[PDB]
């Protein structure tokens, strides 16, 4: 059954051009057919079925499984809480049940800690896939969600275009989205976005992403072994040409995500904002990664502030932001994994942020100092701007050479 | 007790401004509540409300001004 699953045809997703040929002929029916205000119903599962199938047809195929699995264990942990939620309402049965449908996320990233391999239940989308589940969770918890189809559930957290690493998307804004086909001419401007979406991702995939990754990177890379040091001129080449090569990559792909869905109807959220003009660590995560960004802001970070000033735990306004901060975005790095780098890729964007929130409250202080004392508000211009545009660009960059795990080459590979 | 005179009176309680002739202001804009500001308030909205508040489906738009907020309180209460 799983050599049947290996020996079945692969397509991974926007892999090379040639691929939106397929993706093109297949979605056109559902295409044409929002403008006559229809769904097909079970033609898009099908549809669905086939590319999410074609894209973890791998040479480690026997995945299908373990999404199978997944599939099956979020129906029923799911299904579990909305039918507690009628009648109950309970602090640790709504965290019961955030654990257990998260719990096979938390053990594909624990697994190669104990194993140093994978676990059997991880497949390609599964980190992405999670945040769709837990959503749900949380927003029965928050008794803004009483009523979906089986279908509605499925529909959207195994939504085809942003399977495997695709925008992260909330419940009730995806299935409003779906829900309401767009008007005639709405439609065909998303058409025009879609087009114009497919165009960008060509240049940032496979003409950009392409130099950076696979022609500057890799020579950049072996130079810098060579040179040895726990930092080398070579060294800060790599954590250009990798902070580039991750934004083109990743954001290419983001808008073929984006463009395809696009075809489905449905607009999912935005990842990218010129992330690189950002003056601030904190406009830094309104521009990068949105999705994500946006998720673990509401999710994770909201939540948690709300229960440390509920309990008061801590003394004063800032500790009780500082404490939420470092913890948030150290979660964050233990989503991407559990090796040292992207633990410290996490704590760094925490002790940037609080540095970041600090300076602005001392900035405001400083100024109500000088307008007290006589003296003008500190100077803001072109220059100061810049300034903190050139700081904020090279803490980010700093952050992805971290993020790259190339400094586990360049330290300890002995 | 009156709902909207409540609202009125908590605001500027932890703030220190009292904002019922001219309510319909945006209070991130008008330098009500800070980033940090907005926590402070929803802890002490369920505090005196006996309501809890859904803070993952707030949106930027949706409960700003306090006339929003007054609104949305009562439609929580018992719908």
């Amino acid at each position: 059954m799983i050599d049947f699953l290996k020996q079945l045809p692969h397509l991974e997703p926007y892999g090379n051009p040639f691929y939106f040929i397929y993706l093109g002929i297949a979605l056109l029916p559902i295409f044409i057919g929002l403008f006559f205000k229809k769904r097909f119903a079970i033609y898009e599962c099908l549809v669905s079925i086939t590319f999410i199938v074609l894209a973890l047809t791998g040479t480690h195929a026997s995945q299908i499984l373990a999404l199978l699995f997944y599939i099956v264990w979020q129906i029923i942990w799911v299904y579990s809480y909305k039918r507690y939620r009628s009648q109950r309402d309970n602090k640790w049965v709504f965290y019961l049940h955030s654990f257990l449908v998260v719990l096979p996320l938390i053990l594909v990233k624990v697994e190669p800690t104990i194993n140093g391999t994978q676990s059997l239940l991880n497949f390609l989308g599964i980190s992405y896939l999670t945040f769709r589940a837990v959503g749900m969770i949380i927003e029965m918890r928050d008794g803004v969600l009483k009523e979906f189809t089986l279908g509605e559930f499925l529909r959207f957290m195994l939504f085809m275009p942003t399977f495997t690493s695709g925008p992260i998307d909330r419940f009730k804004r995806f299935n409003e989205d779906y829900q309401s086909i767009p008007n005639r001419d709405e439609l065909l401007n998303m058409l025009e976005q879609a087009v114009k979406y497919i165009m960008l991702g060509f240049l940032y995939k496979f003409v950009l992403a392409q130099i950076f990754g696979s022609m500057l990177l890799p020579p950049l890379k072996a130079q810098a072994l060579s040179q040895g040091g726990i930092f080398n001129l070579p060294t800060l080449g790599v954590m250009y040409v990798y902070g580039f090569d991750l934004f083109f990559d990743f954001a290419g792909y983001s808008m073929f995500a984006l463009a395809v869905s696009n075809l489905m109807g449905i607009k999912s959220p935005i990842n990218f904002d010129k992330p690189f003009i950002s003056r601030d660590m904190k406009e830094f995560w309104n521009r990068w990664h949105m999705s994500l960004s946006f998720w673990f802001r509401d999710f994770v970070f909201m939540r948690l502030v709300i229960v440390l000033m509920r309990n008061k735990v801590f003394k004063n306004r800032n500790t009780t932001s500082n404490v939420a901060y470092i913890i948030n975005m150290m979660v964050m790095g233990f989503w991407h994994g559990i090796t040292w780098y992207y633990i410290a890729y996490g704590i760094f964007h925490g002790i940037g942020l609080v540095i970041n929130d600090a300076w602005l409250r001392k900035k405001k202080t400083i100024n109500k100092d000088r307008k007290k004392a006589g003296l003008k508000p500190l100077p803001e211009n072109k220059w100061t701007k810049a300034l903190g545009i050139f700081i904020t660009f090279n803490t980010v960059m700093l952050s992805f050479l971290i993020f790259s795990g190339f400094l586990n080459d360049l330290w300890f590979t002995k | 007790m009156d709902v909207k005179a409540e609202v009125i009176e908590i605001i500027d309680e932890l703030f220190m401004e009292d904002v019922s002739d001219m309510m319909d202001e945006d209070l991130f804009d008008a330098g009500v509540l800070d980033s940090m500001g907005t926590v402070e308030l929803i802890v002490e909205l369920e505090s005196r409300f006996d309501i809890r508040v859904p803070v993952s489906e707030f949106g930027r738009d949706d409960w700003n001004t306090a006339n929003k907020i007054v609104e949305g309180v009562t439609e929580l209460r018992n719908a």
